[PDB]
């Protein structure tokens, strides 16, 4: 599924903001 | 179920308006030209809906809810407006609070449990390095979240009780709440069911209404914000992109995840992206997965302005018809940016069984109640490395921070 391509990822953390 | 939107249209309709719209609807649902399924309750509905609003007497009472909600929001502005004209200032000292535990960590400073020392109360802690700030060229958003958040009330956001500054930091001292970021909760259950994440999306719904009836734009929804109070209760953390804007505003800012396409794009934009990041949050939270990833920004980019989105099939049908309504990347269409504004979420299929006043005065039976283990426990929040707090003799970034 997309959720097993979600955790075979590594954007499974905490998403960092960008500020630009 | 909202007797306006039955008969489409508008709250301030004619009596002429509602004859017609009436006639219109009917025929529609009529069994003479409407066998299929559910015409015989849409042609009750709409019958209904014409005998409430065509009787003034039963129209003033049903106009009372908008009424309400009207009047809330003006006393809201008032009382909002006074504290943005007279901020508190320096209403604290560091040497007032134990540090305890750090609760996470960011390229700003960091945020620590801490526990006043005369009342025993706890307290979480954002630590903001002047230097750092000044480097990051965040000195305005960080006069903003101090500046809105000492301004705002409402459930769903955190609480700010006392700001000060030293030589060498800036420090916000909010409310603890010991459940922990949504974020936390999300990732190890997988996803929510419908229901829940109903529950928490409600909540959202009312605190924007709130926010952009003060002319604020959040610019950071995402479950990392979403702090879980005791009762199982949202509660809304992080207002450092949070802008006061009555126009259009331009700035890149945000999580590339649930940033909106006329955020990307380089052209301005309003506070509808608040209600396109309200989609990219349903949809995590009910799929466990966003929309949109990708390892490089430019791709989620790439997908997000794409127009294309992929839904699980355990996807209910009124979920997927909101989700394809606040993920419109043309935003003279995008849901919560119309005529009826936020009444069209409101009024959707998908919120249908939402009791919204309830839900503000939280009433609703929550469906999960995280781990409560003491008023201080730190259970539900993962574990950071420690580092002592440094405090210069010398004055830094005097003039940059005077306002704070
Ligand atoms: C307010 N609060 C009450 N109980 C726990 C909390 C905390 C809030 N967080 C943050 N809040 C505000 N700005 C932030 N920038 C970050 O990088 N993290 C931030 C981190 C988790 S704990």
């Amino acid at each position: 599924t997309t959720y097993a391509d979600f955790i075979a990822s590594g954007r499974t953390g905490r998403r960092n903001a960008i500020h630009d | 179920k909202d007797y306006y939107q039955t008969l489409g249209l508008a709250r301030g309709a004619s009596d002429e308006e509602i004859k017609r719209a009436y006639r219109r609807q009917a025929l529609r649902y009529h069994p003479d030209k409407n066998k299929e399924p559910g015409a015989e309750e849409k042609f009750k509905e709409i019958a209904e809906a014409y005998d409430v609003l065509s009787d003034p007497r039963k129209r003033e009472i049903f106009d009372r809810y908008g009424e309400e909600v009207k009047e809330f929001l003006a006393k809201a502005k008032e009382d909002f407006l006074k504290k943005w004209e007279s901020p508190a200032q320096n209403t604290a000292h560091l040497d007032q609070f134990e540090r305890i535990k750090t609760l996470g960590t960011g390229s700003f400073g960091r945020v620590m449990l801490v526990k006043h020392k005369e009342t025993g109360n706890h307290y979480a802690m954002k630590i903001l390095d002047k230097q750092k700030v000044v480097k990051l060229k965040q000195i305005e958003h960080t006069l903003n979240e101090k500046r809105i958040l000492q301004a705002v009330n409402f459930p769903f956001l955190v609480k700010l009780e006392f700001s000060f500054k030293d030589n060498s930091n800036l420090y916000m001292v909010m409310e603890y709440v010991p459940g922990g970021e949504m974020f936390s909760h999300l990732r190890r259950i997988g996803r929510f069911s419908e229901p829940h994440a109903r529950f928490y999306a409600a909540q959202i719904v009312l605190t924007f209404e709130y926010l952009h009836s003060l002319d604020l734009i959040y610019r950071d929804l995402k479950p990392e914000n979403l702090l879980i109070d005791q009762q199982g209760y949202i509660q809304v953390t992080d207002f450092g992109f949070a802008k006061r804007v009555k126009g259009r505003t331009w700035t890149l800012c945000g999580t590339p995840e649930y940033l909106a396409p006329e955020i990307i794009l380089s052209k301005g934009y309003n506070k509808a992206v608040d209600w396109w990041a309200l989609g990219v949050l349903i949809y995590e939270m009910a799929a466990g997965y966003p929309p949109f990833f990708a390892d490089q920004p430019i791709q989620i980019y790439e997908k997000i302005v794409s127009g294309k989105v992929r839904f699980p099939s355990h996807f209910s049908s009124d979920l997927k018809d909101l989700l394809r309504n606040l993920l419109q990347v043309d935003l003279t269409k995008r849901f919560g940016n119309l005529k009826n504004g936020v009444n069209d979420i409101k009024n959707h299929k998908w919120f249908a069984t939402t009791d919204w006043i309830a839900i503000y005065q939280r009433k609703v039976e929550a469906p999960f109640i995280p781990k409560f283990k003491g008023p201080g426990d730190t259970s539900n929040f993962d574990d950071y490395e420690e580092e002592e707090i440094r405090v210069s003799i010398n004055e830094k970034c005097g003039k940059e921070f005077s306002e704070f």
